[PDB]
């Protein structure tokens, strides 16, 4: 079948300027190639058809080019609302086939994460259970190490890490982290430290709350 | 205006069969494709097949592991893709998409429905408040949140209902642990409306039906 | 081997020409990826009424294709006066207006 594949797929750029995600098939797809936009947790969104027919509702900043065997799909003046997933899929012919995607990031300042610390609820001490979750929000790059201290040692057992996605407000990136308890350990201690390291800071960034 | 509704998403154990169901208005029905596309979680996007809904016309991706079957009903203008011996491989997000007049394209999404082929049992989520504790007074904004702890199969909208117009979100993928899906959510407004305004976080679990409401309340 | 009607739109290629021999000449591409599907086309008096009045002067109009893009050749003999090129149905049928004097 018709192999479709993108450029590297973690592509990066800087809001403002130009991109493009290039697109190639096995075969001559005769010019019939369409690019879709994806949002985190949304359906994917038709931007281009037949390479350069671009789809209303679709500013003209985007705009595909292509033929034969090769498709680019440029976004002149990129946005940070520019930041998803992009398909392009031919169709040429059955069965219909797609890119893997390629991922739009932006490269911007650095920015010091906002930390901040949260104890269990009251509804799941009540049930048996204890999570403390940290938020290292609004931060750039994405790399970013969190580490969890009780009463002033390590815990790294039961700790979960979940990134987002670049924020399209400032394209900073945000990060949850959630160390969970057994209700009886969380309350033998009094000090829980969540600590991040980061580029921004020579010192661990670190916010505390103080009680079981 | 043409748009897709799609039946909601489901736990289906291995073996079993199922309907997907995408109700089509705003638009002649018959006179177009209606594409199933499928997406498994990590992966992108690949063609089920489609069919015209005008005349019953399909055409399989035939390769596909999975045995597909379409259906239109012009009298509710609803097509229909029937999915028999599922596997954890047929796990995914599926699409009721609409085959554009201008060629094979698809110029209108439904909003997917996740399909998870699994013999576990569906598990609706602990949605836990996450409010700062005492001695802190954050400074010119507050950072609040909702834990989205233990539920299966995965898919949960959280939207966050706030009374401050400046409401920054954050929403964190989820992550598999002891067969459960966590996640979370943050929310970020002025220090000077909480805790007097009221943030509220509505986590939607589609697979099990249900939406919980947590109101924010000083921890 | 062969379907049924071709599902998708067409698009007109440069603009129908006169024959001079009382046939127009047109070249159509085809959107689709359905085919061979027989081509939907027709010489019309008016849009108001769609009951081909004019002739095909090429046999059975066809996309041999499964693939899209295809190109296909048409020659009619529209009725004298006013009359219309259309082609497709439903949401995607599409005219051409022509007047043979």
């Amino acid at each position: 079948d018709i192999v479709m594949t993108q450029s590297h797929k973690f592509m990066s750029t800087s809001v403002g300027d130009r991109v493009s995600i290039t697109c190639k098939a096995s075969q001559d797809v005769s010019t019939a190639v369409a690019w879709y936009q994806q949002k985190p947790g949304q359906s994917p969104k038709l931007l281009i058809s037949w390479a350069s027919t671009r789809h209303t509702g679709v500013p003209d900043r985007f705009t595909g080019s292509g033929s034969g065997t090769d498709y680019t799909l440029t976004i002149s003046s990129v946005q940070a609302e520019d930041l998803a997933l992009y398909y392009c899929q031919q169709h040429y012919t059955t069965p219909l086939t797609f890119g893997a995607g390629t991922k739009l990031e932006l490269k911007r300042a650095d920015a010091a994460p906002t930390v901040s610390i949260f104890p269990p609820s009251s509804e799941q001490l009540t049930s048996g259970g204890a999570s403390v979750v940290c938020f290292l929000n609004n931060f750039y790059p994405k790399d970013i190490n969190v580490k969890w201290k009780i009463d002033g040692s390590e815990r790294q057992n039961g700790v979960l890490n979940s990134w987002t996605d670049q924020d399209s407000k400032d394209s900073t990136y945000s990060m949850s982290s959630t160390l969970t308890l057994t209700k009886d350990e969380y309350e033998r201690h009094n000090s829980y430290t969540c600590e991040a390291t980061h580029k921004t800071s020579t010192s661990p960034i670190v916010k505390s709350f103080n009680r079981n | 205006q043409v748009q897709l509704q799609q039946s909601g998403s489901e736990l289906m154990k291995p073996g079993a069969s199922v309907q997907i169901s995408c109700k089509a208005t705003g638009y002649t029905f018959s006179d177009y494709w209606i594409e199933w596309v499928k997406q498994r979680p990590g992966h992108g996007l690949e063609w089920i097949g489609d069919i015209l809904c005008g005349t019953g016309r399909t055409r399989y991706n035939e390769k596909l592991k999975a045995m597909a079957t379409f259906t239109a009903d012009t009298s509710s203008n609803t097509a229909f893709m029937q999915l028999s011996s599922l596997t954890s491989e047929d796990s995914a997000v599926y699409y009721c998409a609409r085959s554009a007049s201008y060629g094979d394209y698809a110029d209108y999404w439904g909003h997917g429905t996740t399909l998870t082929v699994s013999s576990a049992k569906t598990t609706p989520p602990s949605v836990y408040p996450l409010a700062p504790g005492c001695g802190d007074t954050t400074g010119s904004s507050v950072t609040l949140g909702c834990l989205v702890k233990g539920y299966f199969p995965e898919s949960v909208t959280v939207t966050w209902n706030s009374g401050s117009l400046s409401s920054s979100v954050h929403t964190f993928p989820a992550l598999l642990q002891s067969g459960l899906y966590t996640m979370s959510s943050s929310v970020t407004v002025p220090s000077s409306t909480w805790p007097s305004q009221t943030v509220t976080c509505s986590v939607a679990h589609p697979a099990s039906s249900t939406t919980v409401d947590k109101k924010l309340e000083p921890s | 081997t062969t379907y049924g009607v071709c599902s998708k739109a067409f698009k007109f290629l440069g603009t129908p020409a006169d024959t001079g021999h009382g046939t127009v000449v047109l070249e159509l591409q085809y959107t689709g990826t359905d085919g061979p599907c027989k081509v939907p086309i027709s010489s019309v008096a008016s849009l108001n009424d769609l009951t081909p009045v004019g002739r095909l002067v090429t046999v059975n109009p066809f996309v041999s294709v499964a693939t899209a893009n295809a190109k296909v050749l048409i020659e009619l003999e529209p009725p004298f006066g006013d009359s219309y090129i259309v082609v497709g149905r439903g949401e995607q049928q599409i005219n051409h207006h022509w007047h043979k004097s």
